[PDB]
């Protein structure tokens, strides 16, 4: 069959290769229920797209900061810097605005999950065709896909779906690495990369100080 | 130490116990003792090159008992005074 | 092929003499698929010819300028004295990289389109009368074979090319490792071995990395490393 | 006669199916409750392996893993 | 041709296995009863072969740096290339200035050896399954042969040896591996007793056999 | 001999690894490789392994720990040395001279053991009795000698029952031979009871384990270890 | 996964989750608002 995460091991029997990024990886069998599988597919897609946006918004400002062009604060300090530099914008007001806007869009996504195509009735400002949804976790339409990269050809859509899911998984692992590297070095990720590129034989996890708590 | 009393006692005890086991004076893997202390043959199924049925387990236990008896005798003679 | 790389071994079922220099040597089985085999044959051909030109250049430069280390030939003051234009005519290496980047992007994209589809970029794009025959992949011909030396035994001269190219690749690896271990050119290394064979060989130089850790080339610092952790 | 290792390969499938069925081990309790006595009987008979089955081998395996 | 065997041990050990002396006094190679688990006969012969090959690498490798340093081939001192002083046991000593620190080397080793060992394990559990999925084209030579101990092929048997003497070569491999296992055990025991290299122990026994042996080493 | 929170952390982590191994073994020996009934009924082999291998080797290993770790660290502790200045246990393992500074017989090594000059080890294998006046506990050298003697006794005791090499006792024969004039058929049929009824075994073992716990309470108050 | 979620829906597991939530809510209320004796603010 297809390529699997553990060569020589059969894929999970509830994973038949229809979903993008299906490598048969479910050792805990969390996706046995098809409805729970659709829910977890939406979870993986939302997590991966959020991670991709977050990793880009961490990396490109940090790359620009490393070159000396700008002085954008590191990702672990940007909330503090924003609060100290914006006394007229309280934290609670910003949190309330974020919560109501995200609640609107996520409740629309949730109600589409419960009943697909139900947001297509024109109740939101007359939007009908763009809120119908192409597949589970893939809305599409003229609003979410304005360049029409999903409406061209089927094979192009499957290729882009594979690209999206694999880059999303890579970005999720990258954000986990960001957390672990900040907790171990106290520096940004591009700072860590520059330190590794400067002298890679001595700049390792074994020399940060916390991954190996002993002296050695 | 080669001609010492301890080495002589240990070697004599081990050799005597092994020789007693080989010539049927002790219970063996191939012969077992009755509750009335009578030796009768037993099919242990252990292959050995010795024509008298002396096996490797017999060597192990008889050397162990020879070492034990020799060590106890050595410590007793040191306690009493050799 | 018929004569194999070792006595007693067997050739793989996909290697039985289509290509020149076929000794039935694929212990890792990388050429088991024909598309991968075609790609790796193109890679072997270009690697062989580039190492061929490289060994010729390294050997010839030590004849003409024995005082210039070929490992240090990229240094701006080791360049020949020629006018690159501007207020002083000095090198800049940015435009020097740009020339090679543009020209090689063009010619290697042409070769790549040839590799993807056979006889697809044989025609000259500007003067459409000009054409390349391309009898086999990796063997364009035409203006690339002006003297027509492939009109005779093509297989024999292909075998000569691939065997000399393999020798050149091994020799270039030897050149690089010798230059990193001794800090001298290949013919200087040969002369040192001919002077003191038992006192100057691999056993006296393999522990040292004579190349400096970093070098400064007109404002930027290029990090350097040997191919093995010498000191 | 001969002391040796003897096991059975994969006797019981590892599954959560019986986790969802309280009283599965007992012939009387597997049918489900009618009264609240079934709630107490399920906990009282949970480790009485010899009451679940008369096979000494299954009892011994249960005792070993417990 | 026969060590301390028994009627139980000779019932399945007939001589078909390589290096078969019938030496199974704990009857651990009994096929009946031992269906599942690691005391199956197939896994035990496999583990003997794996231990044999690793021990042959270790027995050649725990004494070669000391021998080459004693002979002056390598420039390191013979004391600092002793196998337990090279950084495997940092209480016993660490080698100064490898190109990488030993813990980063252990990280790389964990990744690479896990790749190798898990592919080997999947060949044992599912024979021929490592020749299916794409592995940069290397899956052509990783199909195995149906015998987990003896994969062979274009890489593992790249010189095509054993055309007619494969059983004799298997016997030679197992004999040399058992000797190497005993040698590595001796390396460990002599390291614990004498606190010197195995070659130092050999040269001490060769120079003065009476004053340098297991009896005199326990004396002090 | 534990002197730092790090050593308690290591035991906590190692205990959880062994706890996960025990839960794995329970799943494994029920769902994957469950032993048959004749495996469980090898009471002669079980008694041999649990006397020589569990109790005997356990007592020997703990005597080794006491001698090599507990004795020098507690000797330095009772001498008044600060716990941070006391060397770590592996320093006593690796440096024999540091061991011989406290117990001079360690300079002779293992030679007194193998030449049966056991009286040379009298500095750390003692028979003092009573309590340590500094700490109010039993002498740790006494406990090391106790555990060594117990280990040898249990290793001897674990070679009584016949398993696979002819020698040894059959428990059924011992039970059936012990009958007298007042007691009818005697202990006949008890082997079949104790190899087929888990409840009879549980009754015997619970009685002896509970009596042992009460004896432990009395001996731990009277001779505080 | 269906059988596992059915086991989590059994009465003692549901009771454990619900009482953990209720006890935690009471604990965190008494932590954030220590010593509440009367309804006065
Ligand atoms: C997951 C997505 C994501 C999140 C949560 C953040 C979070 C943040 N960013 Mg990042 N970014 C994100 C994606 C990306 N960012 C960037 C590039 C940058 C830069 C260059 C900077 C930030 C900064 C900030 C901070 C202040 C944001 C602000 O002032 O909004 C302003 C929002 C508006 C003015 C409203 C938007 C208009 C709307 C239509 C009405 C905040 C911590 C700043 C910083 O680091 O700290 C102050 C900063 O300088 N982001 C790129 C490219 C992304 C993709
Ligand atoms: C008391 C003397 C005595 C002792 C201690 C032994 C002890 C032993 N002999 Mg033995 N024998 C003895 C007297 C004699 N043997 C033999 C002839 C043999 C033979 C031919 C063999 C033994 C072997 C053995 C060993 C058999 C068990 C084993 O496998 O060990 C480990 C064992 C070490 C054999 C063997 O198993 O290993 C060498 C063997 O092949 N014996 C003769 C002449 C018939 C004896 C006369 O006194
Ligand atoms: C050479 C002969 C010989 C002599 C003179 C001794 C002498 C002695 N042994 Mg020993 N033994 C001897 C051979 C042997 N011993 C032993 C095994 C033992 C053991 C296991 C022990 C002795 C003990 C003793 C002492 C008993 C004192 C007493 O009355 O306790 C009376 C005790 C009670 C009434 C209770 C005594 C000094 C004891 C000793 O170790 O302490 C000094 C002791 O525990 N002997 C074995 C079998 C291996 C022997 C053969
Ligand atoms: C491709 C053939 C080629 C080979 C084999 C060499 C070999 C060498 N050059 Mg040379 N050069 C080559 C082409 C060129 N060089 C130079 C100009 C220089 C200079 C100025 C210097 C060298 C130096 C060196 C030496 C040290 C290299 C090193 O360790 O750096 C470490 C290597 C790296 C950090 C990576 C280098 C290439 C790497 C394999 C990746 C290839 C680059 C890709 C384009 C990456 C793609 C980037 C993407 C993401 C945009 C070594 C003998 C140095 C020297 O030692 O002289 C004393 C030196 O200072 N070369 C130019 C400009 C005209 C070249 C044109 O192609
Ligand atoms: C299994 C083989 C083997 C291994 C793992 C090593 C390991 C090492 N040697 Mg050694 N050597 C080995 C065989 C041999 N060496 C040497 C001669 C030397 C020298 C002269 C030196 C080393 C040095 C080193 C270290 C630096 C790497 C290097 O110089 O590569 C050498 C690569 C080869 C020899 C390829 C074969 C490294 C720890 C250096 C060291 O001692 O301190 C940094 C050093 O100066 N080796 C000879 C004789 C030619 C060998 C046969
Ligand atoms: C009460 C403890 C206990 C008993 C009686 C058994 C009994 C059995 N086990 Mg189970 N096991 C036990 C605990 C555990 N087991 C397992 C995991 C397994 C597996 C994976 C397998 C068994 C197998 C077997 C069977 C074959 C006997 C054997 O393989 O020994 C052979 C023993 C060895 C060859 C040596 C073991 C190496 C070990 C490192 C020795 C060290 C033990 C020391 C006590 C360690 C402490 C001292 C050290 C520090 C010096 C037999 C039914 C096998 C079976 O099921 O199929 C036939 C089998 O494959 N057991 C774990 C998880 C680690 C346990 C804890
Ligand atoms: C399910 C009951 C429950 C509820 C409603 C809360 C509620 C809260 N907890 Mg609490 N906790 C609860 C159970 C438990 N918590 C914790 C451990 C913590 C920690 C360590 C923290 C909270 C914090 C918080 C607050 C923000 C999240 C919020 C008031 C945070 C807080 O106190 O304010 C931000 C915080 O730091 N909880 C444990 C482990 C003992 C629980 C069991
Ligand atoms: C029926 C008997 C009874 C009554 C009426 C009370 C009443 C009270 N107790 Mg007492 N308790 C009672 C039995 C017991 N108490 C205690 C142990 C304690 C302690 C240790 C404490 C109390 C406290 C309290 C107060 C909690 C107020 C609160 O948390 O508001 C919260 C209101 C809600 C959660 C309403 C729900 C709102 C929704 C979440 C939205 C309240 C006066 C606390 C107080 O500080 O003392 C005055 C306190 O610290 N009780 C025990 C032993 C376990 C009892 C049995
Ligand atoms: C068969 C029989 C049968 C019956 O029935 C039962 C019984 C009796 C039990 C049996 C017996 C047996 C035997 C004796 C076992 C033992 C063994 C051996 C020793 C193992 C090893 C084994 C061993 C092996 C693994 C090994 C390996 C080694 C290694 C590689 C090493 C490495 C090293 C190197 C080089 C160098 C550096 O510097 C360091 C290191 C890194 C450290
Ligand atoms: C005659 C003959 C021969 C020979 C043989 C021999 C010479 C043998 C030997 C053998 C031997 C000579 C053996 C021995 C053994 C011993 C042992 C096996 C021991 C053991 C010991 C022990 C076990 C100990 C223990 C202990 C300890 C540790 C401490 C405490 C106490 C005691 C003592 C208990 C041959 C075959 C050639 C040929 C034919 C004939």
């Amino acid at each position: 069959d297809r390529q699997v995460w553990f060569p020589g091991n059969a894929p999970a029997p509830h994973l038949d290769g229809s979903l993008p990024g299906d490598f048969g990886f479910d050792p805990l069998s969390l996706g046995s229920d098809p409805q729970l599988l659709k829910w977890f597919q939406q979870a993986e897609l939302v997590h991966g797209r959020t991670a991709m946006t977050a990793v880009a918004g961490i990396l490109f400002p940090a790359v620009a900061t490393k070159a000396g062009v700008v002085n954008i604060p590191q990702w672990y300090d940007a909330g503090s810097v924003w609060v100290q530099n914006n006394p007229n914008f309280p934290f609670a007001a910003l949190l309330f605005i974020q919560i109501i806007l995200t609640g609107w869009v996520e409740t629309k996504r949730w109600l589409d999950f419960k009943n697909p195509g139900s947001q297509a009735d024109g109740s939101f400002l007359g939007v009908t065709d763009d809120f119908k949804g192409v597949a589970n976790g893939y809305p599409g339409g003229k609003l979410f896909d304005p360049f029409g990269l999903s409406r061209g050809s089927e094979g192009q859509l499957q290729k882009y779906q594979e690209n999206e899911i694999k880059n999303g998984r890579l970005a999720m692992v990258a954000f986990l690495g960001f957390i672990a590297q900040h907790a171990a070095t106290g520096k940004g990720p591009i700072d860590n990369l520059a330190d590794h590129l400067a002298n890679p034989t001595a700049v390792t996890f074994a020399t940060n100080g916390v991954s190996l708590p002993f002296v050695h | 130490f080669i001609g010492s009393t301890t080495n002589l006692i240990i070697c004599s005890s081990t050799a005597i116990f092994l020789a007693a086991g080989r010539f049927g004076l002790t219970p063996s893997a191939n012969r077992l003792a009755s509750p009335g202390l009578k030796l009768s043959p037993n099919n242990s199924g252990l292959q050995t090159g010795d024509p008298a049925g002396f096996t490797a387990t017999d060597v192990l236990y008889l050397g162990t008992i020879g070492h034990v008896v020799g060590i106890g005798s050595i410590l007793g003679l040191k306690a009493i005074g050799a | 092929g018929r004569r194999l790389w070792a006595p007693g071994v067997e050739a793989p079922s996909y290697l039985n003499g289509e290509l020149a220099g076929d000794y039935g040597w694929d212990p890792l089985g990388l050429g088991a698929k024909p598309e991968a085999l075609k790609w790796y044959r193109q890679a072997e051909l270009v690697h062989a010819r580039w190492a061929m030109l490289a060994v010729a250049g390294i050997l010839a430069q030590e004849i003409v300028k024995p005082g210039v280390f070929f490992y240090n030939a990229g240094l701006p003051e080791n360049l020949p004295g020629i006018n690159f234009g501007g207020p002083e005519g000095k090198v800049n290496l940015g435009g020097l990289l740009a020339w090679e980047f543009l020209l090689f992007h063009w010619v290697e994209v042409r070769r790549w389109q040839d590799i993807k589809k056979k006889d697809s970029v044989n025609q000259d794009p500007i003067f459409k009368g000009n054409k390349v025959p391309n009898p086999e992949l990796g063997y364009p011909g035409g203006i690339f074979d002006p003297f027509g030396f492939s009109k005779g035994n093509f297989k024999e001269v292909q075998t000569k090319e691939i065997k000399n190219g393999r020798l050149a690749m091994v020799a270039f690896v030897g050149f690089i490792i010798q230059a990193q271990a001794t800090g001298q050119g290949p013919l200087a290394n040969l002369g040192a071995h001919l002077a003191n064979p038992f006192g100057n060989n691999i056993t006296k130089n393999i522990g040292t990395c004579a190349i400096p850790s970093s070098v400064d080339v007109q404002g930027i610092t290029i990090p350097l490393t040997c191919l093995w952790p010498g000191h | 006669k001969k002391v040796k290792i003897v096991v059975d390969g994969n006797p019981v499938e590892t599954s959560f199916e019986r986790w969802a069925k309280p009283g599965h081990f007992s012939r009387t309790l597997s049918k489900g409750p009618s009264t609240t006595t079934w709630i107490w009987n399920l906990h009282a008979d949970a480790h009485d392996f010899d009451s679940h089955t008369s096979d000494l081998e299954e009892i011994s395996r249960k005792v070993f893993s417990a | 041709t026969l060590l301390f065997a028994s009627d139980q041990s000779l019932s399945y050990l007939t001589g078909a296995l390589p290096a078969d002396y019938g030496f199974d006094p704990l009857g651990l190679l009994d096929p009946e009863g031992k269906g599942a688990g690691f005391v199956s006969p197939a896994w035990l012969q496999y583990s003997e072969v794996i231990h044999a090959r690793w021990a042959m690498l270790g027995a050649a490798g725990c004494i070669a740096p000391e021998i080459l340093a004693t002979a002056g081939v390598i420039p390191q001192t013979p004391d600092e290339v002793i196998w337990f002083k090279s950084g495997v046991i940092p209480p016993a000593g660490v080698y100064d200035k490898y190109w990488l620190d030993p813990y980063s080397l252990f990280f790389i080793e964990v990744i690479l050896v896990q790749f190798a060992e898990l592919r080997r394990w999947q060949d044992f559990r599912n024979p021929g399954s490592q020749g299916k999925q794409y592995f940069l084209g290397l899956e052509e030579v990783l199909k195995g042969s149906g015998d987990p101990s003896y994969p062979g092929g274009q890489f593992f048997n790249l010189f095509n040896l054993g055309k007619s003497d494969l059983k004799e070569l298997k016997t030679k491999e197992l004999k040399n591996g058992r000797l190497a296992m005993l040698a590595v055990f001796g390396y460990g025991a002599q390291a614990v007793i004498t606190a010197e290299g195995p070659f130092k122990n050999l040269t001490d026994h060769l120079s003065d056999p009476t004053g340098h042996n297991i009896l005199t080493n326990f004396g002090h | 001999g534990i002197t730092s929170e790090l050593q308690l952390y290591s035991t906590a982590i190692g205990g959880l690894v062994l706890a996960a191994a025990m839960f794995f073994a329970g799943w494994f020996h029920y769902h994957k490789a469950a032993p048959k009934l004749e495996w469980f009924q090898n009471v002669e082999s079980m008694l041999n392994h649990h006397l020589a291998g569990l109790l005997g080797l356990g007592s020997l290993a703990w005597a080794g720990h006491q001698i090599h770790v507990s004795l020098p660290i507690n000797k330095l502790l009772d001498a008044g040395v600060d716990p941070k200045e006391i060397p770590l246990p592996h320093e006593f393992i690796l440096n024999r001279d540091l061991m011989a500074q406290l117990y001079p017989s360690f300079s002779k090594g293992l030679a007194p053991f193998f030449t049966i000059n056991w009286s040379e080890y009298s500095d750390f294998l003692t028979f003092q009795g009573g309590l340590n006046p500094v700490t109010g506990g039993l002498w740790l050298s006494d406990q090391a000698h106790h555990h060594l003697a117990i280990a040898v006794l249990f290793l001897v005791a674990g070679h009584q029952y016949r398993t696979n090499w002819g020698i040894g006792h059959s428990i059924k024969e011992i039970l059936e031979a012990h009958k007298g004039p007042f007691t009818g058929e005697g202990h006949k049929g008890l082997y079949e009871i104790l190899t087929t009824s888990w409840h009879a075994q549980l009754a015997i073992n619970l009685a002896l384990f509970g009596s042992l716990s009460i004896i432990v309470a009395h001996h731990m108050y009277s001779m505080p270890p | 996964m269906k059988n596992f979620t059915t086991y989590l829906s059994t009465a003692p597991v549901v009771a454990l989750i619900w009482f953990t939530f209720t006890a935690g809510l009471l604990i965190e209320i008494n932590r954030f608002f220590p010593d509440p004796l009367v309804f006065s603010f």
